[PDB]
């Protein structure tokens, strides 16, 4: 396809939210079954993360944010791009 | 990626402000966020371990 700069901004925002939510949830799983963070959409992406761990629909999945989140996460893991317009804020900051 | 950095990015990017979160599509993600061809779309609990500061 053709890269849209705006999609790449929504993608990196969803990535930051996924990374926050994971860390948030890790800080919760040690501090009790808290689920107290009120950041917008934080609860949402925590439930998305737990969905896709035990999910098996894969790309067939229409649960909001599952397919996309799984793709964005997989990218960020392997993205070694110097220049990447998605990851550069997170990798280098 | 310190959680301190991630909170700073969350606030610099507007995510602390109430919003609609768009439901991106797998297609728009495969385009604008390509996997290597590794073709390794992480699943199971490994998919969470990735997020633990993986390079
Ligand atoms: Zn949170
Ligand atoms: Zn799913
Ligand atoms: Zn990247």
């Amino acid at each position: 396809g053709s890269a849209d700069p705006e999609k790449r901004k929504l993608i990196q925002q969803q990535l930051v939210l996924l990374l926050h939510a994971h860390k948030c949830q890790r800080r919760e799983q040690a501090n009790g079954e808290v689920r107290q963070c009120n950041l917008p959409h934080c609860r949402t992406m925590k439930n998305v993360l737990n969905h896709m761990t035990h999910c098996q629909s894969g790309k067939s999945c229409q649960v909001a944010h599952c397919a996309s989140s799984r793709q964005i996460i997989s990218h960020w893991k392997n993205c070694t791009r110097h220049d990447c317009p998605v990851c550069l804020p997170l990798k280098n900051a | 990626s310190d959680e301190e950095v991630l909170m700073s990015l969350v606030i610099e990017m507007g995510l602390d402000r109430i919003k609609e979160l768009p439901q991106l599509t797998s297609y728009d993600c495969e385009v604008n966020a390509p996997i290597q061809g590794s073709r390794n779309l992480l699943q199971g609990e490994e998919l969470l371990r990735a997020l633990d500061q993986v390079n």
